[PDB]
RNA sequence: GGUGACCACGGGUGACGGGGAAUCAGGGUUCGAUUCCGGAGAGGGAGCCUGAGAAACGGCUACCACAUCCAAGGAAGGCAGCAGGCGCGCAAAUUACCCACUCCCGACCCGGGGAGGUAGUGACGAAAAAUAACAAUACAGGACUCUUUCGAGGCCCUGUAAUUGGAAUGAGUCCACUUUAAAUCCUUUAACGAGGAUCCAUUGGAGGGCAAGUCUGGUGCCAGCAGCCGCGGUAAUUCCAGCUCCAA
């Protein structure tokens, strides 16, 4: 037989465990969309 | 060309419905023998019992040993192979457990480099699979 | 058997072509400078526009002098102007084809609460709507999607219960007031 | 900026939107130079490089944190040889790279100051 | 009571049920939906009647307080109304005594009656020992 | 003698039919077991009394198949009704309350109605709609910019962005009022109830189509990913993770 059932979790077992870094509570919903528009869409006052 | 008389509905409808029999989708949809040969019996999913874990080998451009399982169904319990669609789920499954196998996605045909396997295993013993994989819920011990 | 209805229709339809940058940017403009929550509302107002355009279109192809044509055109124009989207003098079945979605969004109450000057920072305006602070002529309404009419524009005001019209200051007002009053005599 | 306050004040009419260079994209990298002046510029052919006290401060920060260059590179999400060169002294300094290794180290190398005992204040004020 | 006013509309007459039916609206700007008992006396006093022949129900206030709609029911006499009034309202304000067993025990008893044949004694006895 | 290529007859139907549903240039294509109407049936045939009205089955008889109690002498069965069980399956709700609404039935204002209504379960699905608003505050670099570098903002692009900084509130406990047959819920409406307002939004992706990383570290045709082109053997834009963005 192949014997590859031994290596079923090879990379997942090997890969070191790094803690998920902490982030602040992301503004969601309408505020998130506000942030999107602010970050992408600058509107300039016409002359 | 094609007949375009006035009182010629019989000819046109007979011709069309006759030639309706000449495409794969309608043929496998209305003959019914495909559904009889369909191992799911037309079901989207069906429960299955694990019979043997078997590895398979991919096509030419790729090179891997793909993990699969031979599964017997409960209703019309024939035997077919299923794909454990993730890295470490194969060690998560024991022998002789209920599974909820499903279609692959391209309608009863093998996908990618996989030879002859059309089915993915989900919902191992009633706890979920990918939640088992991420560990959101554990094995029932 | 049961005395229920099971009557309901979706107010919105999804765009058929996903992941198209130009429409994404356009709808993002609309949501940003109109302060909506999600593109579901944008699609819902677009769907309303599509329905009215279909109605106007199936009117236009219908021969004039038809009493149904005159009747339903009159009703449609009258309801649209009563909302306030279309000018009164603009009185023919065609300009509604030329009409677009932005003036529909203008009828959303979240924007007149801005335009009359009482609510700056339209997001602040919407949260004030959800605050149950604004009151239609005699009723307090908390729906940022309210579509106002001509006979309602001049009768939008703060609720007496709101700590901006009548009395009853908010709960944090009481909190700070009694905290300050507790430290001395 | 007050111009945005005017845009809010210009509630009745007016206002158009104009985007930016990226507008939502991930570059994970940013060339410090304008690259349009670099096209236009022809007389100057010298790059300022990084000075050695920069690398010495980096070394002191790593020692104080007790991090090999490998670990710091893992922290910054750049190649280890990048911080290696930043220590050695060639490094063709990049402001984003410097800001990243800056945030990693407690000692502030960024700006006209060589080392701030704590960058931007403890817990940043 | 300081700022609470009662208004009425759809006012109509009928000695058909020797009664007058009109829908009412109450203003309670800075207070909850007012209880029925005192506004009953209010309707009694502004129609110069006793606050007992007055019956009223179905108060649903609007959004944000203020106006509450309900159907007032005035009558000519306690007994005339007693002849023609649904029992539940007569039990709300205690005037008709409502006390019977739940439908389950009653159905079981009925099945016991249909079990015993004919004779009154066993039938009337089919609730003594089956108590 | 009847019918028949103008398709009889026969077979299949995973067909109860229609009103209607989905889709939507038009034409069309699929679905309509299912609340309205019509039909059929009440384990499977058959035969029946009564009755104006049944071949009735919450009426009877016979056979078949199940299957109950049994002093073994006999007796009694039909949830494709309301529930609620077992089985079947990927697949489907509480053995609740009430006749108050609707109407029905009866000798009858008065009784009865698992019809029906109400509640319970209910991410089938549909409508709306929270997860924050405002105000005041930083370093860095740059087309830059100005005495030529110095100084300088005339900007643009990045900061713990709070302690900003105290206003308004629901989510919740929560007095009642209301609702109701009695309730419950909703709406009012008091008392509390928010600054990581830690009262915390997730789901799938970031080579292409198809919006988003030619970041990092593991991995080394292995593991795996991948609808499909393909990716992966040491430096992987595709696996496994950290960070960052994309989409709803
Ligand atoms: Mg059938
Ligand atoms: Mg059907
Ligand atoms: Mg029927
Ligand atoms: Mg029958
Ligand atoms: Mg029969
Ligand atoms: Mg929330
Ligand atoms: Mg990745």
């Amino acid at each position: 037989v192949h014997g590859s059932l031994a290596r079923a979790g090879k990379v997942r077992g090997q890969t070191p465990k790094v803690a998920k870094q902490e982030k602040k509570k992301k503004k969601t919903g309408r505020a998130k969309r506000r942030m999107q528009y602010n970050r992408r869409f600058v509107n300039v006052v016409p002359t | 060309g094609k007949c375009r008389g006035l009182r010629t509905a019989r000819k046109l409808r007979s011709h069309r419905r006759d030639q309706k029999w000449h495409d794969k989708q309608y043929k496998k949809a209305h003959l019914g023998t495909a559904l009889k040969a369909n191992p799911f019996g037309g079901a989207s999913h069906a429960k299955g019992i694990v019979l043997e874990k078997v590895g398979v080998e991919a096509k030419q451009p790729n090179s891997a040993i793909r993990k699969c399982v031979r599964v017997q169904l409960i209703k019309n319990g024939k035997k077919i192979t299923a794909f454990v669609p993730n890295d470490g789920c194969l060690n998560f499954i024991e022998e002789n457990d209920e599974v909820l196998v499903a279609g692959f996605g391209r309608k009863g045909h093998a996908v990618g480099d996989i030879p002859g396997v059309r089915f993915k295993v989900v919902k191992v013993a009633n706890v979920s699979l990918l939640a088992l994989y991420k560990g959101k819920k554990e094995r029932p011990r | 058997p049961v005395a229920r209805s099971w009557v309901c229709r979706k107010t919105y339809v999804t765009p058929r072509r996903p992941f198209e940058k130009s429409r994404l940017d356009q709808e993002l403009k609309l949501i940003g400078e109109y302060g909506l929550r999600n593109k579901r509302e944008v699609w819902r107002v677009k769907f309303t526009l599509a329905k009215i355009r279909k109605a106007a279109r199936e009117l236009l192809t219908l021969d004039e002098k038809d009493p149904r044509r005159l009747f339903e055109g009159n009703a449609l124009l009258r309801r649209l102007v009563r909302i306030g989207v279309l000018d009164e003098g603009k009185m023919k079945l065609d300009y509604i084809l030329g009409l677009k979605i932005e003036d529909f969004l203008e009828r959303r109450l979240q924007t007149q609460v801005f335009k009359l000057g009482l609510a700056k920072s339209i997001h602040h305006a919407r949260v004030l709507i959800r605050q149950r602070h604004i009151r239609v002529r005699k009723q307090v309404v908390n729906i940022p999607s309210f579509i106002v009419r001509l006979d309602s524009q001049k009768h939008i005001d703060f609720s007496l219960r709101s700590p901006y019209g009548g009395g009853r200051p908010g709960r944090v007002k009481r909190k700070n007031a009694k905290k300050g009053q507790g430290g001395a005599g | 900026q007050a111009i945005l306050a005017a845009r809010r004040a210009a509630a009745g009419e007016d206002v158009e939107t104009s985007k930016k260079w990226a507008a939502g994209q991930n570059k994970q990298h940013s060339i410090t130079k304008n690259t349009a002046k670099l096209d236009r510029e022809t007389e100057e052919l010298h790059h300022d490089r990084v000075t050695l006290e920069v690398g010495k401060v980096i070394q002191q920060g790593r020692q104080s944190k007790g991090l090999t260059q490998k670990d710091l590179a893992t922290k910054i999400n750049e190649k280890p040889q990048v911080i290696a060169d930043y220590e050695s002294g060639r490094a063709i300094p990049n402001n984003q790279v410097l800001g990243k290794i800056e945030r990693a180290i407690g000692l502030k190398l960024r700006g006209k100051d060589i080392g701030k005992p704590i960058e931007k204040g403890p817990r940043a004020k | 009571n300081d700022t609470v006013t009662i208004r009425t509309r759809k006012f109509m007459t009928n000695r058909l049920l020797q009664r007058k039916q009109m829908v009412i609206d109450v203003l309670h700007p800075g207070k909850a939906t007012v209880p029925k008992t005192e506004i009953r006396e209010k309707l009694a006093k502004m129609y110069k009647t006793t606050p007992d022949v007055i019956f009223v129900f179905g108060f649903r206030t609007h959004f944000g307080g203020g106006k509450t709609t309900g159907f007032g029911m005035i009558y000519d006499s306690l007994d005339y109304a007693k002849k023609n009034e649904p029992k539940h309202r007569l039990a709300r304000h205690g005037l008709y005594e409502k006390k019977k067993t739940s439908r389950k025990q009653r159905k079981e008893r009925k099945n016991r009656m249909k079990k015993v044949r004919g004779t009154a004694k066993a039938n009337v006895g089919a609730g003594k020992k089956p108590k």
